[PDB]
RNA sequence: AUAUACCGCCAUCUUCAGCAAACCCUGAUGAAGGCUACAAAGUAAGCGCAAGUACCCACGUAAAGACGUUAGGUCAAGGUGUAGCCC
């Protein structure tokens, strides 16, 4: 009857179901989900099906400088109107359905690799436009509770840069996955690192650290090199804005270990300026491609010392195997040297 | 198919004191 | 911005570079008095470590 | 790929700032197909208008 | 737990208003009634025949003047009299609550034999009590 | 067009002298030593990294050199007389309640402030949301001491460091100096020796705060003429 | 038909006192965790308790009583998603 008829909030309310026991615990699939439609969205006050024209709701008052009279629609004229309310409604649910192109980043499904863009304005007029996001994990944490039992979490890693040797990550956990990237993103910009770049490029020299479990040994190397390191070293790489060098990770490939260890050896790094400061000498470059020639990159401030460096018969340094073998022709492995994409 | 996501247009913050 | 790294650097290395790099886009009114008249040690943070064997503090007796 | 997608761009020996995208401008090297994407097809075609 | 004309607790983004913030037990301590007649008042008749009247009217006046409802009816009764009084939104033009006032007036007065008046209060935005 | 001689004059003239304020005539060596503050804990107490600057252990008492503090102290008073010249924010900071009173009353009198109560979590690190966006933090923090009531460091020192603020610090055999931007190895618990740094930084901040008042002045005048 | 799709109205713990957004910190930036008043990292809008109010007061009794728990109860109040019947 009229009386058993209630409003669209309690109907849609009632067939999402989207507040129920099911939704509480992943007890229901999301293969097909309802999804709500606003009825009214396209309705014009004063149009029915018999198509009257009441004048001063669905048309105009006056026509002509006189007031119209109630008039309906022929049935030729009325059809027209339903087929033309109809194009509309399939036009407006077809550009809803449509998906606009998206970048994929390391995996199709994985979201490491994929841009958040930059983080949100400060109140007190900052701004990180020249800073780029880039996601490196995604986990689904879950933790056992008294009460609900087994709720799930989100822990996000998120890298942030500028491009010009200025980058920074962090961690962002909550409980939707749109607040963990914000906390991250937003986080990763008040714990920035200054990354050294030698000629704005590559690292002053070769770094080998281990942190905890994770051995990291990065390479100095040529322009046009490229990167030819771990996809997550790629992504920083790229924000901190090293162009060219060569990194193998051993051990643990744990990403928040890996993103922790390289901060930290690419913090610690050595300059030609701090080493001739240091031990107040000429740091000389030499080059194949420039032949014999002595090129002074670094010069010390100070007194310069008269007396050289005491020549070494042979040097006590620690060697690496993997290296000695690969010089010496006896690495075999058909997957180093692999043509791939340019990074 | 992949799962579509895309980043979601920011709320505003309603309540004021 | 700026960098809450306390255990990285110290805070005139930490503001020299990042004011450098752009990100600050104006210097704190400190850092000019800190290049002009610096102390003694950069404020570097250290973790202090327990002496183990023979090792002894150089500390003598005033006698 | 890259050449395949534009019919504007044409492999000549003429083009050479073409040409000059598909050589490292630091070693003087042409790119396997794989770095750039190109079909053997046109990185055969290219290297010969290099050449 | 109790639910009647209850508003759940969120996350703090849903605004509420003054009377769909408060329950029930309050509705003679800190709200008033939305209709007001003698029906259920004691030695008073026809309570049963006034009801009737209430809840079609609101659901009248509810598809009648669609989205342009800020907040629920206030019905007065004054002898013959039905008043009714509504919030409305700014969005819909003047033209139209006109006619809508002259043809819901009009209608509703031939169908319950009596003068019935609408008195509208239009209001730029739903009036927020706070936010739950 | 103004503005760069106006910074000149003023704000760089100062920083081209090595004494502007000419705090090493306020105190001495023999005035340090009258006021007990050379006088450490007992070697038990001994922080690893305040043995350079002990002078030796007398019976298992740590005595501070005070050569060391005399040029530790002037670099401490002239940034911060340099600091209050630029009218920076000074923060004192001390949770010994037994000179409480004392540092409040002098933070008053030198148009300073003062912080002697118990340090909330996030006074530094969380100001926008106590205070307001809109707040201005400390541009140096003063310690007169470094430790809290469970001899450990104060959570301020860890904290402005991480808000990049310079911190004026007297640390004792006992203190741990790393974090200090500029530590004065000496005393902190005799009650005669901290009524000595009261009073030298007390009139370091009240010389500079009038010395900028005769620099203006002359700016002024001289600029209108 | 399905209360194991739901709204709606409830039971229960509740003869409880906690829930929680947004920040901050710790743990080497692991899951996690976050107090000491002679105080040692927590700050907290909002909801609830509380307070108010009703009945004969300040008392007491009502009422109220969050978030969650038990896929608790109810498709036979009514409405309703899905599936099914239509001589
Ligand atoms: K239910
Ligand atoms: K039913
Ligand atoms: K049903
Ligand atoms: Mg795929
Ligand atoms: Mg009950
Ligand atoms: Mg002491
Ligand atoms: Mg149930
Ligand atoms: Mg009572
Ligand atoms: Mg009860
Ligand atoms: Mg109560
Ligand atoms: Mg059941």
């Amino acid at each position: 009857s009229f009386f058993t008829k209630l409003t669209a909030d309690e109907l849609w309310k009632g067939a999402l179901a989207e507040t129920g026991a099911g939704a509480k615990k992943g007890r229901g699939k999301r293969t097909k989900k309802k999804k709500r439609k606003d009825l009214n969205r396209g309705q014009i006050i004063g149009e029915g099906r018999y198509g009257f024209l009441w004048p001063g709701l669905n048309v105009p008052l006056m026509k002509n400088g006189a007031v119209q009279t109630i008039a309906q629609r022929s049935k030729e004229e009325q059809e027209k109107v339903e087929a033309d309310m109809i194009q509309q409604r399939e036009e407006w649910d077809r550009k809803k359905k449509m998906k606009v192109k998206r970048e994929r980043g390391w995996s199709g499904n994985s979201w490491g690799g994929i841009s958040l863009g930059p983080p949100d304005p400060g109140p007190c007029g900052e701004t990180y436009e020249d800073f780029d996001t880039r996601i490196l994990e995604v986990r689904n944490v879950f933790t056992m509770t008294a009460k609900e039992g087994r709720k799930k979490s989100i822990r996000v890693l998120v890298a942030v840069g500028n491009g010009k040797g200025a980058a920074g990550f962090s961690i962002g956990k909550a409980t939707d996955r749109m607040d963990a990237f914000r906390k991250a993103k937003n986080r990763a910009v008040h714990h920035l690192h200054y990354i050294e770049r030698y000629e704005d490029h590559t690292i002053f020299h070769d770094i080998s650290l281990r942190f905890k479990r994770t051995h990291i040994k990065m390479k100095k190397q040529p322009k046009g090199y490229g990167l030819r390191c771990h996809r997550a070293i790629i992504t920083i790489c790229r924000l901190i804005g090293i162009k060219d060098m060569y990194a193998k990770v051993s051990g643990s490939i744990n990403m928040l270990s890996l993103t922790q260890g390289l901060f930290r050896g690419l913090s610690r790094q050595e300059t030609h300026q701090q080493l001739a400061d240091k031990k107040g000498l000429h740091v000389v470059e030499i080059r194949e491609e420039c032949g014999p020639l002595p090129i002074v990159v670094a010069s010390p401030r100070g007194p310069l010392r008269k007396d050289p460096e005491p020549e070494d018969e042979v040097p006590d340094v620690k060697l690496d195997w993997e290296d000695v073998k690969t010089a010496q022709g006896m690495k075999r492995s058909v997957w180093s040297n692999l043509k791939r994409a340019a990074t | 198919r992949h799962t579509a996501f895309v980043i979601p247009k920011k709320n505003v913050p309603t309540s004021k004191r | 911005a700026g960098s809450r790294l306390e255990t990285v650097g110290s805070i005139f290395s930490r503001t020299r570079d990042l004011v450098r790099a752009g990100v600050l886009k104006e210097k704190p009114l400190w850092f000019d008095v800190y290049d002009a008249f610096p102390p003694l040690r950069e404020p570097v943070f250290q973790r202090p470590r327990v002496r183990y064997g023979k090792a002894k503090a150089p500390i003598q007796d005033i006698w | 790929c890259p050449i395949c997608r534009d019919h504007k761009l044409h492999v000549d020996f003429r083009n050479v700032k073409l040409l000059e995208q598909f050589v490292c401008a630091h070693t003087g090297i042409i790119f396997y197909a794989p770095y750039t994407g190109v079909c053997v097809k046109q990185h055969k075609r290219l290297t010969q208008a290099i050449q | 737990k109790n639910r009647a004309a209850r508003v759940r607790v969120s996350k703090g983004d849903k605004p509420v208003t003054y009377e769909e913030a408060h329950a029930p037990h309050y509705i003679a301590h800190r709200k008033g009634w939305l209709s007001l007649h003698t029906g259920n008042l004691d030695g008073e008749d026809h309570a049963a025949e006034r009801t009737v009247e209430d809840v079609f009217l609101r659901k009248f006046m509810w598809g009648t003047f669609p989205g342009c409802l800020a907040d629920q009816l206030v019905l007065k009764r004054r002898g013959n009299q039905l008043e009714i009084c509504a919030v409305v939104l700014r969005q819909l033009s003047p033209h139209k609550y006109y006619f809508l006032v002259g043809y819901s007036e009009t209608l509703l007065s031939y169908f319950y034999k009596c003068p019935v008046r609408l008195h509208l209060q239009t209001v730029p935005s739903k009036v927020v009590y706070k936010y739950l | 067009e103004d503005s760069t001689d106006f910074n000149d004059k003023i704000l760089n003239e100062p920083l081209k002298h090595s004494d502007f304020f000419n705090v090493k005539e306020l105190f001495s060596v023999r005035s340090l030593f009258d006021a007990r503050v050379h006088l450490g804990h007992k070697a038990g107490c001994r922080h690893r990294f305040m043995e350079p600057y002990i002078f030796g252990s007398r019976l298992d008492h740590d005595i501070i050199d005070l050569e060391q503090t005399a040029t530790h102290l002037q670099l401490a008073l002239n940034f911060t007389a340099h600091m209050a010249y630029r009218k920076g924010i000074i923060l004192f900071i001390s949770r010994n309640r037994q000179f409480s009173y004392l540092i409040e009353n002098m933070a008053r009198d030198c148009g300073e402030y003062a912080h002697t109560r118990y340090f909330r979590g996030g006074m530094l690190t969380n100001a926008r949301l106590l205070f307001g966006p809109t707040v201005r933090l400390p541009d140096l923090i003063i310690f007169l001491h470094t430790l809290n009531n469970i001899f450990e460091p104060h959570v301020a020192v860890r904290d402005a460091a991480k808000m990049n603020i310079p911190t004026v610090g007297i640390v004792d055999t006992n203190c741990n100096p790393c974090l200090i931007t500029y530590p004065v190895p000496g005393n902190d618990d005799s009650p005669l020796a901290v009524h000595l740094y009261c009073r030298l930084f007390q009139t370091a901040i009240t010389r500079a705060k009038e010395k900028r008042q005769q620099v203006e002045a002359l700016y002024r005048l001289q600029g209108q003429k």
